[PDB]
RNA sequence: GCGGCGG
DNA sequence: CCGCCGC
């Protein structure tokens, strides 16, 4: 099936959080541009004609592979709702 | 691969004086075995003509000087009085099933596309017979026996196959 | 090919005129091809007779009805929407009180529909059929008490509706109990009403009884007899004048109420036999002397006693006894609603005695035309019973032409009470097909009639039988009835015979129902053929007797839906009536007497009789069937041929050489392959596309109207608003779309224009094809009937073939239904030794479960055929043996291996390997020659069979054979409509369809939930929001996508919003609040 | 700000708040006006009271002021009737 | 809403 | 239960 969908699960205190945290974070990847990732380098995704799966095939792909790594946080109340989205506009363009 | 009867517009039509449906007709035409000898016959167009009381087999397309029909006695219609059919039906030198409504080919605005039978063979067999000589016994003797329409020859196919067999070992060649 | 068959049964008598039910039921039903001297007793002229003698003094009686002269004909009424009837008028004389002077006149009085050669009607435009029905016989039986485990009620019951419903039950409490429609009073009552006086009352009856204290009772109200006549009616509920108004109690007299039924045996028969004896008159009828004689009355509780009392005759009557069910023909049906026309017009009438000046009124003062025309236009048009001709190929017409239905009037039986009905009843044997009822909810309740079955004088289905006397066994069939089986000790037709001599001593008979061994000396009558048991259409199932009843009738039903293909072939293996289906049924033309023939064009057939008359026989070229299938008849006669009468001289749609085919012979392996033949799929061979095996021709029929407007009339014309001319050109005709056409989805196949514009017949999405035939009705009709506002009417008809594909289903006669999954290149599918490939693979696991070996063993049969080159005709329960099926095999093996040999050539080292898992696997008898060995294996059903892919065996032999499979009128066209966007309903707001835009998939609560349970948050939002409601929100979700964007947040939707406002619309203010309790914007 | 909807509330209409959610009222009668598909003024369709007719509009309320008093049939006609129980007057009849 | 079929 | 086809 899914890649590390265990690993995810396990990640997680409850079924459902998984899917919303997936969520939102393939928004914030075409939103604020789709260079807001954290694992580019060498064994990002890919696709077959070519290899463009490096820029903008299928978003959720993404966020469940940065999440399967240490890199992004999840939690109740982190950050201030509004604060979120003006610094992320300001460092990605 | 496709036909045209001069007074017929669909291929569900009946002409007078003729028996058979035009879709009981052009499906006898799938049976019909042409041979061409030269690519430069890539198309070719018979054409036949018969009228009255007579039964239209195969025999009865004028000559097409380098190719030939092997599919003689094949009846295409019987004609009664008054019976008038004019068609011409277009050949053509393809590989495997092509369904008519793939190609759908338009030479008249009012002819009827056929469906496509390529293959020049109608069956193949091969036996795996124990021995002809050698020092042990365990020994393969293949024998295969080809059947061919007539196009082409049994010898024919066999080689072309080997080939196309021969071809496709060699694109195992650039790595990547 | 050769046909060989299998009946060692001697088939004693032919089968009967399968359409019989209908045709000599409509003949009798309107005796109109025979003069009025020796005019019928029934249908038609009986109804006649019944509502005529008119009198009101007035006088109007009845003559000689004659009609005749039809319109115009069938084929013009099929083209024109015209209802193919007869002109009926009659000869009606009015006689005054002035015996000097009398009126003879005739008035034409609407017209009726006729029926065709086939059997079927044609009422506005096309063919319907009017379907049998079956209910408790208006008669008079006895049954036991509902709760009260005590004594049995008594039951009489005559149709029609109008007609009381009567019972009699006894009680603890007191005396008799007779509730006429929902109310009960005291059975004496009566009794003393007609003259039955105590005295004489109680002698004869209670004179075994001891009851009759329930009868003599009345001291009181016994004592005065006619003056017991008002106190009854004062037992009416309704308060009025207790001035004998006979009335209500004129009703259950002699005219409408009881019934008209033929006098003797309609309800007399019912009488006569079951209880009491002699009928008077028609039924309790006679109002006639100031008092009143009922001769049914005393004797339905003179059997009410007898049956508290002793054995004077056991009559506790089973209601669903075939004997006390009757079958109401067409013509009864028709007849029925004729009467109640002449009814309707005979209540004006009457009006019109008193309403004019004398002898100033003649016949069309009395007459109007107005009530029988509505009446039967009504019945043939909107009565639950007539309906569309099932006719997806001539066998299924031609049942729906013969099926039984329970559910129709209501009086006769409803919907929610069935149970009891359902199951097959005792009687239903050789009557009622018990395989033919249809699967799912109306089981057992709807239902074709057996082979033989034929229905009797009134009703109740008949079924031949073969009277024996002493070991010697008789031609002379009789038709029994349901009840007189019951008095003899029938047997078997399997009971072996020397001719006209039994054969074993404990030989096989049903007394009642009941299996029971009997003596040769006991065997009173013995049964005509096991074909009788079933139906025509379970009739034609190959092994049948090795097949689960269950399974059975989904292959009955599955032929019903066999589609015409152009290569019609009939199976490897047939049951024996295959011919007769085709011929009774009128796919095929048959030549009336021997001659030769003269012209054999492909429209038409003229030949020449040996008598002294040439005829010339057009063929239907090809015609659209009422369920879009081909219907041509092609010629199988060459130009001088010397024809045999009764000869096949074109072949029908299905129907090639005469014998009935659905569907082709394919080669079949058993087998399992990847998963493509999982649980119910089936693997196609490309090989079939290839030889055009399974191609059927459809049609589709798009109709458009030019309706006249009060903003201006909508022209038909070529003038296309917008101004295309590459969409134009097909559309030659001004108007019109040009034959010979290839229309695809979106073309115009007829152009129009209303007011504000472009509003042209275009071609739906989905497919489209050839134009065939087109159909114009302008201004001067010749003698169509135009709709009101219709200004003209055009009828554009299109036709493409169906090459069997992916998503098409496909079936055998037994049972095996499927989908084909894949359609696998010759290249690599199963082949033989020889290099013969199979055409489809069935899978194996599809057998055991369901029970229906039958198929197993057509494909065994069907092997020998393919080597063999012949067709087989194999008896009901009577057909091939196992043993003589393995003989023909063993000579199959000669040609099959024989050939073998000689050509050069043994056994491959794949054979001999197969042929080592064999013998390990006991199929096998280990120690003999390979030759011998593949014998034995080929015997057994299988051959051995190399892979295709791998060239290497399939270790195991694997059966495999000539199986009879048919393509269902399930094309996948009407299976896929994929919506991305369009038009939504005006009025609520859901994407409906309509000409190009497809309709959505509901998605239903069912499925919500299934969501909800998911956790499918927004995958449910979207379905309720940005794919339905939010005009906002579809919208911002469409404009995303277009930018390959993410769709934005659902605001409230309009339901949140107009719910808002509904509630504002009254006094409820809803007020929608924020975290603290405040309040928050919709907008 | 703009807050999640948490609650949602019915209560009774005060005719002061009728006149809140409205905007005009309208005073006149004349459904369909031939000449002009444009509505006819200050009966029903009048856009001040409603709202521009061209590219919300069906968003906005109208009240129209009764001359002597009536009652909502819900709270009169409902089998217990909510203001004959409440005042004691016969609560049917 | 009436009727017919399919799962 | 859902899908279709027609007065």
């Amino acid at each position: 099936a899914e890649p590390g969908i265990d690993k995810l699960f396990g990640m997680v205190d409850s079924k459902y959080r998984l899917t919303v945290v997936v969520a939102k974070r393939a928004q914030q990847l075409l939103r604020h541009g789709f260079k807001n990732t954290v694992l580019e380098p060498e064994e990002r995704p890919k696709m077959q004609t070519l290899e463009g799966l490096f820029d903008d095939p299928n978003a959720v792909t993404w966020a469940m592979k940065e999440l399967l790594t240490g890199r992004l946080v999840f939690g109740e109340n982190l950050v201030p709702e509004d604060r979120l989205q003006k610094e992320m506009e300001r460092l990605y363009p | 691969t496709s036909v045209y009867i001069e007074d017929v517009l669909h291929e569900f039509s009946t002409i007078p004086g003729v028996k058979e449906d035009v879709v009981e007709i052009i499906l006898n035409l799938k049976e019909l075995v042409v041979r061409f000898l030269n690519p430069s016959l890539q198309t070719v167009t018979l054409l036949l003509k018969a009228e009255g009381p007579k039964e239209v087999k195969a025999r009865d397309f004028l000559p097409v000087a380098d190719v030939e029909i092997m599919n003689p006695d094949l009846h295409i219609a019987t004609l009664e009085e008054g019976g008038r059919l004019n068609m011409e039906v277009r050949v053509d030198r393809g590989v495997g099933y092509v369904p008519a409504e793939k190609h759908g080919i338009k030479d008249r605005i009012n002819a009827i596309p056929v469906d496509a039978v390529f293959s020049p063979v109608r069956r193949v067999a091969f036996q795996v017979e124990d021995t002809r000589l050698g020092q042990r016994t365990d020994l393969d003797k293949l024998t295969l026996r080809i059947w061919t329409d007539g196009s082409v020859t049994p010898l024919e196919a066999l080689n072309q196959a080997v080939e196309i067999l021969r071809e496709h070992l060699t694109y195992f060649s650039n790595p990547q | 090919m050769e046909i060989k068959r299998f009946g060692r049964i001697r088939e004693v008598i032919p089968l009967p005129p399968l359409t019989e039910i209908q045709v000599e039921s409509y003949r009798r039903a309107l005796q109109a091809d025979v003069p009025p001297e020796k005019r019928e007793n029934v249908g038609i002229q009986a109804a006649f007779r019944e509502t005529f003698p008119i009198e009101e003094g007035l006088v109007l009686d009845f003559l000689e009805y004659r009609l005749g002269e039809p319109p115009f004909p069938q084929d013009e009424c099929r083209e024109k929407d015209l209802t193919y009837q007869a002109p009926l008028y009659a000869r009606l004389q009015l006689i005054h009180k002035d015996t000097g002077l009398i009126k003879e006149d005739e008035v034409f009085l609407g017209h009726i529909p006729l029926m065709t050669e086939d059997g079927s009607f044609i009422i506005n435009g096309a063919d319907r059929v009017i379907v049998s029905q079956i209910h408790r016989s208006p008669g008079v039986y006895f049954t036991p008490d509902p709760a009260r485990p005590g004594r049995y009620i008594a039951s009489i019951i005559p149709l029609p509706k109008r007609g009381p419903w009567i019972d009699l039950e006894v009680e603890p409490n007191g005396v008799v109990s007779m509730k006429v429609n929902k109310r009960k009073f005291p059975l004496v009552l009566l009794l003393r009403v007609l003259g039955y006086d105590q005295e004489t009352l109680a002698r004869e009856l209670g004179a075994y009884g001891e009851l009759v204290q329930g009868l003599m009772d009345e001291s009181v109200f016994a004592m005065r007899p006619e003056e017991a006549l008002i106190r009854l009616f004062t037992l009416l509920r309704p308060g009025d004048p207790p001035k004998r108004d006979k009335a209500v109690a004129y009703v259950y007299g002699l005219i409408a109420d009881p019934r008209r039924y033929d006098l003797g045996e309609a309800g007399r028969y019912k009488a006569e036999e079951k209880l009491g004896i002699r009928l008077s008159g028609r039924t309790l009828a006679r109002f006639e002397d100031g008092e009143f004689k009922d001769e049914v009355f005393l004797p339905t509780l003179r059997y009410l006693f007898a049956l508290t009392a002793g054995v004077p005759g056991h009559e506790v009557d089973d209601i669903d006894h075939l004997g006390n069910r009757r079958i109401r023909t067409v013509g009864e049906l028709m007849t029925d609603q004729f009467r109640v026309g002449l009814a309707r017009l005979a209540r004006g009438v009457r009006e019109r005695m008193l309403m004019g000046s004398e002898d100033s009124l003649t016949p069309a003062k009395l007459v109007n035309s107005r009530p029988l025309e509505a009446a039967i236009r009504e019945f043939f048009s909107r009565s639950q019973l007539s309906q569309f001709k099932d006719e997806t190929n001539p066998l299924s017409s031609l049942r729906h032409k013969r099926r039984i239905s329970a559910l129709g009037p209501g009086g006769l039986t409803r919907e929610r009470a069935g149970f009891d009905v359902r199951d097959v009843h005792r009687t239903h044997y050789g009557r009622i097909c018990p395989v033919e009822t249809p699967e799912g909810a109306n089981i057992g309740l709807i239902t074709s009639l057996a082979a033989y079955a034929r229905v009797d004088e009134l009703g109740f289905i008949r079924t031949p039988y073969r009277r024996v006397v002493g070991g010697v066994v008789t031609d002379e069939v009789v038709y029994m009835t349901a009840t007189e089986e019951d008095r003899y000790t029938i047997a078997q037709a399997n009971t072996p015979l020397e001719g006209n001599r039994i054969a074993a001593e404990r030989v096989v008979a049903r007394r009642k129902g009941e299996p029971v061994i009997v003596s040769p000396e006991e065997v009173e009558f013995m049964d005509v053929s096991p074909k009788q048991v079933f139906s025509v259409n379970t009739n034609l199932i190959p092994f049948l007797e090795h097949d689960d009843a269950n399974r059975a009738l989904m292959g009955s039903n599955m032929q019903t839906q066999a589609v015409p293909l152009i290569r019609a072939q009939a199976p490897v293996v047939m049951t024996g009536l295959e011919e007769r289906v085709v011929r009774d049924s009128l796919a095929a033309l048959y030549a009336e007497e021997d001659g030769e023939v003269a012209k054999v064009d492909g429209n038409r057939i003229v030949v020449r009789y040996e008598d002294g008359r040439l005829v010339e026989y057009p063929l239907r070229r090809f015609y659209r069937s009422n369920q879009g299938t081909a219907l041509d008849q092609r010629p199988r006669v060459v130009v001088g041929q010397r024809v045999r009468k009764g000869d096949l001289l074109a072949d029908g749609p299905a129907s090639e050489n005469g014998f009935l085919a659905l569907g082709q012979n394919v080669l079949v392996a058993i087998m399992p392959f990847d998963g493509y033949n999982f649980e119910d799929a089936i693997v196609i061979s490309e090989e079939l596309l290839k030889r055009d095996f399974y191609t059927s021709i459809h049609i589709e029929r798009y109709e458009i109207e030019a309706r006249d407007t009060k903003l201006g009339p909508e022209r038909i014309t070529r003038d296309i608003p917008h101004l295309s001319e590459a969409a134009l050109r097909d559309l030659d005709e001004e108007g019109v779309v040009r034959i010979g056409a290839e229309v695809k989805p979106g073309d115009i196949l007829v152009g129009r224009t209303s007011f504000k514009k472009d509003t042209s017949l275009r071609v739906p999405p989905g497919e489209g094809g050839i134009v065939v035939r087109t159909v114009r009705l302008r201004r001067g009709d010749p003698g169509v009937e135009l709709k009101p506002g219709v200004r003209e009417v055009v009828r554009v008809y299109v036709a493409q073939k169906r090459k069997l594909q992916v998503g098409d289903k496909l079936a055998n006669r037994h049972g095996n239904k499927g989908v084909v999954a894949k359609i696998l290149p010759v290249e690599d599918m199963p082949h033989l030794p020889d290099g013969t490939p199979v055409d489809v693979i069935l899978n194996p696991l599809g057998v055991p479960s369901r029970m229906n070996l039958g198929q197993i063993l057509e494909t065994h049969l069907g092997l020998a055929g393919y080597f063999l080159g012949q067709r087989y005709i194999s008896p009901i329960f009577d057909g091939a043996k196992e043993p003589e099926i393995k003989e023909l095999l063993a000579q199959a093996f000669e040609v099959y291996f024989g050939k073998r040999k000689g050509e050069g050539f043994g056994v491959d080292k794949r054979e001999v390997e197969v042929l080592r898992r064999a013998e390990k696997l006991g199929l096998v008898t280990p120690g003999k020659t390979p030759e011998e060995q593949l014998k034995e294996l080929f015997l057994q059903g299988k051959v051995v069979l190399y892979d295709g892919r791998t060239g290497e065996p399939i270790e195991g032999p694997i059966v495999v054979g000539q199986m009879f499979i048919m393509k269902l009128y399930h094309m996948v066209e009407d299976k896929m409509h994929a919506r991305s966007t369009g038009p939504y309903s005006l009025i609520t707001q859901q994407p409906l369809g309509g000409k190009a835009q497809f309709g959505g998939q509901r998605f239903g609560e069912m499925e919500v939930w299934a969501l909800e349970a998911y956790g499918a948050a927004h995958t449910l939002q979207e379905m309720l929001t940005l794919k339905s409601d939010d005009i906002e929100g579809r919208n911002a979700a469409y404009e995303a996508i277009i930018k390959g964007e993410d769709v934005p947040e659902p605001s409230v939707p309009e339901s949140f919003r107009v719910l808002v406002k509904e509630l504002q619309a009254l006094a409820l203010d809803v007020q929608t609040l924020d975290e603290k309790d405040n309040p928050v914007d919709i907008f | 700000m703009k807050k999640e909807v948490r609650k949602v509330r019915i209560a009774l209409a005060s005719p002061e708040k009728i006149r809140s959610w409205s905007y005009g009222e309208v005073e006149k009668p004349e459904t369909i006006n031939y000449r002009t598909l444009k509505p006819e003024r200050d009966g029903l369709f009048d856009e001040r009271i409603f709202g521009p007719i061209k590219d919300v509009r069906r968003y906005r309320m109208g009240h129209i002021e009764l001359a002597t008093p009536a009652a909502h049939i819900w709270f009169v006609k409902d089998v217990p009737s909510k203001i004959g129980t409440l005042l004691d007057l016969s609560a049917t009849e």
